[PDB]
């Protein structure tokens, strides 16, 4: 949308066939659903980002 | 700039950051969460903008 | 309005004030002159913004700058479209209004006949630009609503658009 | 009276036309009862701790 | 009656649609009921010409 | 903010009431980045 508010988009039924199967295994994206996923992939996957967002050692 | 005034240091580089709520304890001295600046009677309003 | 120029000297003046000028808030101040261009003559004008907008128009484009008899003007262009119509546009409060152009072609006075199509040049047919562009607009019309004949029912469009843009009666 | 806003689109303009693509895409669903919006009322509010925090205590 | 490549009429005294659109053999005014074409519609001989104009050259530069 | 500061009041110490706060995060949206850049 341009700096306000990134949102959702839904899916056709060839996504929900793999949703189905691993059993055994639109709306808004509001701003405090966004705080939860960057928890875990700059705490998770630090380990590509502790250099790759910087210019030195 | 005078010349009866010395400087005993330099400024050698610079350096970068991104605003984080741990460095927001002791970067102040108080809040600001009243919506006007200042009302009528002429005074600003403390704890206000 | 006809006062002698000496009798100006008893009024703390000019022996020939010109006049044509406001004084407003102490000092004088002057509506200035402005440049447009004919009032009442077809003016063709090129340039590849008219096919700027739309669906790629064309460069092609003759107007009006009609004129209201009090003097309050409006504008009333053609564009060519490249496929084979062509259409309006107006101006309103700060909104353009294209419209094809037999629907308020054929909305004056009852011409349902050849003489849509004899105003076009009558005693010279032969001319083979006509009969080939003139019939891929007309086609371009007849698409759109068959049942359409006199000019009863050619306004009855209006209806559905022009009814809360020029904030009519709801009587009306 | 209002539900002829949408009134506003049929002969018009060229590049603003898809201007409110925009305004449409970007609106709001059914915004009441979604049967998953009664419920969900409980989540977002229930984060924050700013019951009173007025301009009424002190100036 | 009949200019160009189409058709039209006496009694309606305008025309019909392309007459292969809709049933050939079978056509009349689009808005009344006077069925003027008897099913003896045209020969649709239509002649145009590109007038050589905007096709640039050294050699249009000499029949100039 | 403080429009939307005091809604958890309406909510917590227990319809439209949450359109209060969805259809005026676009502008908390609205807020921070017209103060910022204002495009
Ligand atoms: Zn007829």
């Amino acid at each position: 949308d341009g700096f306000t508010k990134i949102f959702e988009t839904a899916l056709n039924e060839k996504q929900i066939t793999n949703n189905r199967v691993k059993g055994f295994i639109s709306t808004y994206i509001l701003s405090t659903e966004v705080k939860n996923i960057l928890d875990t992939v700059f705490r998770k996957e630090q380990c590509v980002l502790q250099y790759v967002f910087h210019s030195r050692p | 700039m005078d010349i009866s005034k010395p400087v005993g240091s330099e400024i050698t580089s610079v350096d970068f950051g991104i605003l984080t709520a741990k460095e927001i304890r002791n970067l102040s001295a108080k809040q600001i969460t009243n919506p006007t600046v200042l009302d009528n009677l002429g005074h600003p309003v403390s704890g206000g903008l | 309005n006809k006062m002698s120029p000496y009798e100006l000297v008893q009024h703390k003046e000019e022996s020939d004030e010109i006049g044509g000028y406001f004084i407003v808030n102490g000092i004088e101040k002057l509506i200035r002159m402005l440049i447009v261009q004919r009032r009442n003559h077809p003016m063709a004008i090129i340039r590849p913004s008219f096919a700027n907008r739309g669906a790629s128009y064309s460069h092609y484009g003759i107007q009006i700058r009609s004129v209201r008899p009090d003097q309050t003007s409006q504008t009333n262009v053609l564009h060519y479209l490249n496929d084979g119509q062509v259409t309006f546009r107006f101006s309103w409060r700060k909104n353009e209004y294209l419209v094809p152009v037999v629907m308020i072609l054929k909305a004056l006075c009852h011409t349902s006949d050849r003489e849509i199509f004899d105003g076009i040049i009558g005693n010279d047919v032969k001319d083979s630009f006509l009969t080939d562009r003139l019939e891929l607009l007309l086609r371009g019309f007849k698409k759109r609503y068959p049942h359409l004949q006199n000019r009863t029912q050619v306004l009855q469009y209006l209806g559905d658009k022009f009814r809360v843009v020029f904030q009519a009666s709801p009587d009306q | 009276r209002p539900s002829a806003l949408r009134n506003a689109l049929g002969e018009a303009f060229g590049t603003k036309k898809a201007k409110k693509a925009i305004a449409d895409l970007e609106r709001n669903r059914i915004d009441s009862d979604k049967l998953t919006d009664s419920a969900i009322d409980i989540v977002d509010s229930v984060r924050t701790a700013s019951k009173d925090l007025p301009t009424r205590a002190q100036l | 009656s009949v200019v160009g490549s189409l058709i039209f009429c006496l009694d309606c005294g305008d025309l019909l649609e392309n007459p292969n659109a809709v049933l050939g053999s079978n056509v009349e005014c689009s808005q009344c009921k006077a069925i003027y074409p008897k099913s003896q519609f045209s020969n649709l001989k239509v002649v145009t010409t590109t007038a050589d104009d905007a096709f640039p050259s050294s050699l249009r530069a000499k029949k100039s | 903010s403080l429009l939307i500061r005091d809604l958890n009041d309406d909510l917590s110490k227990l319809r439209v009431i949450f359109s209060r706060l969805m259809n005026a995060f676009v502008t908390i949206q609205n807020d921070v980045n017209a103060f910022i850049d204002s495009t």
